[PDB]
């Protein structure tokens, strides 16, 4: 009845989605091969149902290099996906925005849109698209910016949520990351509805102290990011005392058309041994999700102000102490709201407790909180990246790879002035308003 | 998919290549007879990148071994592990270049360049999606430095949208293997600077010191020297041959390591390097791997990085590790050692991780740094070339086979121009 | 049904026919004694096209071997695989033609063609439904040239509505086997142009180059040359000898490859040709088969197709393959290689596929090109004849046995007109 399809672009999107679809197949009790062993349907929103008992996901895996898709084709989730959905190219974008947006990615975009149309036409109550893509890659930052220009034309007004991977301040792999991120943000700033940011460095610290682990590989990080994604769409697939649909985030977290960059947060994240010595009440997991050491983006909310918030409880939660805990939080002077937002909280309660995958680092709990806050403190993240771009562009380093692959030197200047206006607007409206 | 073509020119290229295909065959479990004998199925997932499927499940390497004299091909063909190459690829002349650039680029190399190019072209059509070329040669010889340059110019005229690498063995300051070294090296670099995407420069005594104080070897022959180079050569490609957490490829590196079209002379490296006796007293872990490869002692090109600044740096790890440990230390290395990193390139480190450890090791890596200390090598060669050119010594067997004085004076002004721009970016703010 | 009568002339015709019947008997599983020994019945399904049934289930070839000098007949009778030919077909004279067209056309030709025509008529009336004739000879000798010309003329007179192929060994440009080649070559080519249907020109120097370079043979001999020629001929005939997905016949080939009545001089070629040692390093497939087919070095006529344009091309495959691959590669070859294809003949490629691979091979292919490079051969022969006739050498030994200079002038004029028309149609828009 209510359908939403997910698009995974690049290696970051495919690897994250490889762990996300392992979670949905477990919540709904779906075997890895598609068969079956709050519920009356549940899987109808994500799993299209075929003639037999097999369910296939509404996913479109796309990549330019073939070195990662064949891992999915060979791995344990081989019989699940529709073989025609997994689209692969010949050679990657090689961390180049021009290659994955002008020359190489243009020979595959027409095939991808054919699969999207063949998926949207089969469903009736399509809500919106979920895009899992990185920011520093070539096909995860230059090709996903080609999809929005095409999806926003075929489908006029639909919610288009994103789950990006912000480049961390210190820990970073690419060398031309400031070049790819600035160009992507300037182009996707008009064809996106709500872009959630997640940082790789912040999750390293969260998984180190709270979970008490020493070797957090990329499999551990992707297993934790997927929990936030499943928590957002928990009300679509399950009943609850106070439901929240996908369109609710658009009209509650986006005061202005350009300020649509919330940062996710999850709680509680505790190990198996630490779970026995904790009461795990509603009044403290709300406190745990508000501390500055539990945010999943490397920025401190104390420097900024909270424009809006959104808490999505689930499990054994009573709607009374939720109000009591939230009222206490506002009174505390550690957090502060903006003057023109007298009310800045949106709550949602679900009836399905979070599930735990076998062999997972997290332990089984009966309550969970996923907090998505749109705060001014993210303006310091744009300033840091805007400084890196201006440092390399002054000496015109690495430019010759972009110019000779289907771009002009004037495009780099336009993408710079746009980010200067967005940064200015993020503090002009966040400052006190006279009279 | 994304297969590459291997071209070996000269004597050093044939000797390095003869040890290069020993490592690749062992990695993929390929018997010397040419038929697969391995156990794990991950090896055969991507075998077309280097090998070529033939009839009756036989694998033939995609290599083109060529040299002007027939002395070298006798050893590889008649010796062991010479039963798997295709006899068509064995291209050779009758008289060697005689350590002359003119005899390998105009006179004798012009006879063979039309026969090898008919095999390079044939190999490309059978290829599904060509990725690039690989050339191993020397900058001091006659055919490796003269004719290997000729192949570069002709290939670049037919496949402009391709990426090729040269694993040159640049001469050494302390000892000269040939008396007329600077004439050949200067004339080759003037051509390698125009038709090559990245070049890995390797010295010879810098490999002797590594084999002496680190590997603890008393009499290192050329068998134990080419084995150390081949490991570095096989570490760059392994990202696109095996699945990994953070993959890379040949084109991905060229974007990160080459800020400007002329600054593509790299300095490779390897780790861990330990003696056989003293391998039980060390814990194989990421924190010591990064510490070992970042010191001037363990570098395969005899140029101390302390005299310059790293423009960009790559680190292609292997084995199985944790992404947190890898990214935690390269921040510590950058923060603790911020003195020799360029300021106008924030975050000048590229890191990739594979999942298949090398044969007989828990983990390893490979270090590729586009440092500025390479400047001190081109300064020395241009100094030696100037001294000989003024007295016109040895010059009259280069003019007697096509070349002239005007050609020399343009191959040295270009060399000095590169040095000037290689230093103005070290002190640039 | 569709019987074919084979006629062999001269020493070259006799030797090529001996090799050809060796190949045909091996293909059809016929014992040298003349009785069936094979296993599959597909060989027996159509055996009357070449062989002829005889009492006690014997099979006798439908060949008529004839030559003036008895040495070749004695050799073929005394040697192995001479116990199956019919002795009546063994026709010979006493004194050879002595490399004289006049002697081979006006002196011994009379009685020899009387007897040969008697035998030919008897064989044809014994045949059920005649398909065509085959004649293998040389344009340089006396008896072969002149008497094959006389046989062709008489057979054309007797059976106007019939096809005949001529396999002619054209003289070489580099080294001449006989001093007076051009006179015989010019007269024979004039008569053939007058009254033949299709002609496959084959050279000896081109065959020697093919055997030395591609086959990698140190001592190429007439046995190997005749083996190659016989393989080409068997590949031509197999289309109607055996069933296939897309059958073709001699009339089909003539219709598709002869656009004008005076243009029927084709260039043959065979694939694959590989050395014994280097046969297990190649993947036998249609791509590489066509690639080996469509290169000048693999051409059996000493004419470089790059000097002309392919008027028409025919390709007879064998073995089991895919029509999708065959047509896709034909389209790719035509698109990439359009420059040397005639513009006013769109779709200038004929393709036929059989279903029985040759002995000891997965698949093969025979290529027959009607091109415009024969113009150079005709021009060279005409120039040599013009010089020799202008100085009036060796001519009183053609005048002393019936002929006169009028015939030579007419033949030269016809040759010049043919070459001029060939060039003018090559250069047409
Ligand atoms: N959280 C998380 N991030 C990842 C993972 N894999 C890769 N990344 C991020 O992705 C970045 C690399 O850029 P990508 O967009 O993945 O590059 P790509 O998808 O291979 O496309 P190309 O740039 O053309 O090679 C790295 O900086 C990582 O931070 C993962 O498994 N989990
Ligand atoms: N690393 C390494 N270098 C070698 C080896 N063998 C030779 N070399 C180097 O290669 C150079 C030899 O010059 P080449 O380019 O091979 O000359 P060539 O192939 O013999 O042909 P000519 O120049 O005509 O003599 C020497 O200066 C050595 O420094 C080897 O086994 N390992
Ligand atoms: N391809 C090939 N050509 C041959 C072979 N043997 C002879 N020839 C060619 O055939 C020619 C022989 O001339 P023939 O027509 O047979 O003349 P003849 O039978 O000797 O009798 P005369 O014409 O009187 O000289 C030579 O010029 C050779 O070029 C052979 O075994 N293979
Ligand atoms: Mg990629
Ligand atoms: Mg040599
Ligand atoms: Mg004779």
């Amino acid at each position: 009845m209510r359908e939403c399809i997910s698009i995974h672009v690049g290696q970051a999107g495919v690897q994250i989605g490889n762990a996300c679809w392992e979670l949905y197949c477990l919540e709904h009790g779906i075997q890895p091969d598609g068969q079956m062993p709050h519920h009356h349907d549940s899987f109808n929103t994500f799993f299209s149902e075929t003639g037999a008992g097999k369910h296939v996901p509404r996913a479109v895996f796309v990549d330019l290099e073939p070195t990662v898709i064949d891992e999915v084709r060979t791995g344990t989730y081989r019989q699940l996906f529709h073989p025609e959905q997994l689209i692969t190219g010949k050679e990657d974008a090689a961390n180049n925005y021009a290659r994955g947006h002008y020359t190489i990615g243009k020979e595959i975009i027409d095939l991808v849109l054919d699969r999207i149309r063949k998926l949207a036409d089969q469903c009736t109550g399509l809500q919106g698209f979920l895009v899992f893509h990185s920011f520093g890659g070539g096909t995860g930052s230059g090709f996903t910016s080609l999809l929005m220009e095409r999806l926003s034309v075929d489908y006029g007004k639909k919610s288009k949520l994103e789950f990006s991977i912000y480049p961390a301040p210190q820990v970073s792999t690419a060398v031309v990351e400031p070049y790819n991120s600035i160009l992507t943000t300037h182009t996707t700033l008009e064809h996106s509805d709500c872009a959630f940011m997640v940082d790789n460095e912040a999750i390293y610290d969260i998984c180190r102290r709270n979970l008490d682990i020493e070797r957090p590989t990329y499999t551990n990080l992707n297993r934790l990011i997927s929990q936030i994604v499943s928590s957002i769409t928990a009300s679509l697939r399950f009943d609850g005392a106070l439901n929240v649909d996908l369109t609710n985030f658009q009209t509650n977290l986006v005061p202005y058309p350009r300020i649509h960059f919330p940062l996710a947060t999850y709680a509680p994240v505790i190990s198996a041994e630490k779970a026995y010595h904790e009461q795990l009440s509603v009044a403290e997991i709300t406190n745990a999700c508000f501390e500055p050491a539990n945010q999943m983006v490397k920025c401190d909310p104390r420097h900024g102000k909270y424009m809006a918030c959104c808490l999505l409880y689930r499990g054994d939660v009573v709607p009374k102490d939720v109000n009591a805990a939230i009222a206490t939080i506002k009174t505390k002077r550690s957090i502060q709201f903006v003057d023109w937002c007298p009310t800045g909280f949106k709550v949602g309660i679900n009836y399905q407790p979070p599930t735990v995958v076998p062999g997972g680092d997290l332990a089984k709990v009966q309550r969970a909180v996923c907090m998505l806050s749109n705060t001014t403190a993210i303006a310091e993240a744009w300033a840091r990246l805007d400084h890196k771009f201006d440092l390399m562009y002054a000496k015109r380093a690495f430019v010759h790879w972009y110019v000779g692959e289907g771009m002009e030197e004037g495009e780099f200047s336009e993408a710079r002035e746009d980010m200067a206006a967005l940064e200015k607007d993020y503090e002009e409206v966040g400052v006190d308003s006279v009279e | 998919m994304r297969e590459i073509v291997h071209i070996q020119a000269g004597q050093c290229g044939n000797q390095i290549g003869a040890k290069f295909w020993e490592v690749i065959s062992d990695e993929h479990g390929i018997d010397p007879s040419g038929n697969y004998v391995g156990d794990s199925d991950l090896q055969l997932e991507r075998i077309s990148v280097y090998y070529n499927e033939a009839s009756s499940h036989k694998y033939v390497p995609r290599a083109i071994l060529v040299d002007l004299e027939p002395g070298t091909m006798d050893s590889v063909r008649s010796g062991a592990f010479g039963h798997l190459f295709r006899p068509d690829n064995f291209i050779f002349g009758q008289s060697g270049a005689g350590n002359n650039w003119a005899k390998g680029h105009y006179t004798e190399g012009a006879e063979l360049v039309d026969s090898v190019l008919d095999v390079v072209r044939k190999e490309c059509e059978n290829c599904d999606c060509l990725q690039g070329f690989q050339l191993t040669h020397s900058l001091g010889g006659g055919t490796g430095s003269g004719m290997g340059t000729l192949l570069i110019s002709k290939v670049r005229e037919e496949y402009p949208d391709r990426i090729m690498n040269t694993f040159s063995v640049v001469p050494s300051p302390k000892v000269s293997d040939t008396v007329v070294e600077p004439y050949n090296a200067t004339l080759s670099i003037h051509q390698l600077v125009e038709n090559t995407d990245e070049t890995y420069c390797i010295d010879n005594e810098a490999l002797y010191d590594i084999c002496f104080r680190t590997l603890k070897l008393a009499t290192p022959t050329y068998g134990d020297l080419n084995h150390l180079v081949s490991a570095t050569m096989s570490g760059v490609t392994t990202s696109l041959r095996f699945p990994g957490q953070l993959n890379a490829d040949l084109r991905k590196l060229a974007v990160n390591m080459v800020p400007f079209p002329r600054l593509h002379f790299f300095m490779p490296g390897f780790a861990p390097l330990t003696a056989r006796g003293s391998q039980q007293y060390r814990a194989l872990t990421v924190p010591e791997l990064t510490q070992q490869m970042f010191d001037a002692k363990n570098m395969m090109a005899a140029c101390d990085p302390r005299h310059g600044r790293y423009l960009t740096v790559a680190t292609v790890f292997r084995g199985r590790m944790s992404m947190k440990e890898v990214d935690e230390q390269m921040l510590a290395i950058q923060s603790k050692n911020s003195s020799y990193f360029v300021e106008w390139i924030p975050n000048n480190v590229k890191v990739a991780v594979c999942d298949i450890p090398p044969r007989g090791l828990k983990m390893s890596s490979t270090f590729i740094g586009n440092s500025t200390a390479i400047q001190e090598l081109f300064k020395r060669i241009s100094e030696q070339f100037t001294a000989m050119f003024r007295r016109k010594a040895f010059l009259h067997w280069y003019t007697g086979e096509g070349m002239d004085e005007m050609e020399f004076t343009e191959a040295e002004s270009n060399m000095n121009d590169l040095v000037s721009e290689y230093q103005q970016y070290q002190d640039a703010t």
